[PDB]
């Protein structure tokens, strides 16, 4: 998900 | 376990972690707070296309909710957290966190709000065709405002609803219970050590901060009726992701 690419992940 | 000392370096902590992912200044919001839409630029907003006042909306809270981001991946404890919890606080959290952030932007004095450049009443939003969740929003923000946060105050608030150990989903949750605690202490302890623990009883219900993310969601639903392919070629994909059903 995106929240996870933003997150770093 | 955390002691006095471990506490008050935590109020340090978050209330830096918020300075440094504020969107706007605080100073460079009060010296704007005379530049208000005139009655034309509001007529021109008034006029606009529902699509279009919607794409510049969500576009807008999307910047916010990168800014909410940042604030979680800079917060004490957060990151030492799981992949899957920090995603489930932040999808649960993000929007409520942008809603309270609101209230520095938030004109008490003519119920106005900094909005591309100005500060703009409700009626600059009327395009949008959903009133009652954006006056919803300005009772909110007006409600907030009667309480006089200082900004240390509200990244403690914000810290909170963000760490939220009753969040469905959540794998180590007493790890969040951890922190959701002493922030919570950190919170009270900032409080009281200004004589500002009254403020506690008059914080907002969560279910109002519920019922607002709530109404998003559902005039999202209709706006995405009545302009199914606005949604998938113009708003932010994060934006898509959190609030599209
Ligand atoms: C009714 C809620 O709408 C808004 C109000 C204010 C802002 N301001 C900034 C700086 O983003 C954005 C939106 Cl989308």
């Amino acid at each position: 998900t995106l929240l996870q690419l933003l997150l770093g992940h | 376990y955390a002691s006095l000392t471990e506490i008050e370096h935590l109020v340090q902590s978050v209330c830096k972690s918020y300075r440094e992912t504020c969107q706007l200044r605080l100073e460079d919001l009060l010296r704007q707070r005379s530049n208000i839409f005139s009655r034309e630029e509001v007529t021109g907003y008034q006029r606009k296309s529902m699509w279009e006042m919607w794409e510049r909306c969500a576009h807008h809270l999307t910047e916010a909710i990168q800014y909410v981001v940042e604030f979680a991946k800079r917060l004490s404890g957060f990151m030492e957290l799981c992949q899957n919890d920090q995603i489930v606080l932040l999808k649960a959290g993000a929007m409520e966190v942008v809603l309270v952030r609101m209230c520095r932007a938030y004109n008490a004095d003519n119920r106005t709000v900094f909005f591309e450049g100005k500060y703009g009443g409700m009626e600059l939003f009327r395009a949008l065709g959903c009133s009652e969740l954006i006056s919803s929003i300005f009772d909110f923000s007006h409600s907030l405002s009667a309480l006089h946060f200082s900004e240390d105050e509200i990244a403690l608030y914000t810290a909170l609803v963000l760490i939220n150990a009753h969040r469905p989903g959540l794998q180590e949750k007493r790890k969040v219970e951890q922190l959701q605690y002493n922030l919570e202490l950190a919170f009270h302890h900032h409080l009281s050590k200004t004589h500002r623990q009254s403020i506690l009883a008059k914080l907002p219900p969560k279910g109002k901060l519920r019922s607002l993310c709530s109404q998003h969601v559902e005039r999202l639903q209709i706006f995405q009726h009545l302009h199914p392919i606005v949604v998938q070629a113009a708003f932010p994909p994060l934006y898509k992701e959190l609030f599209s059903t």
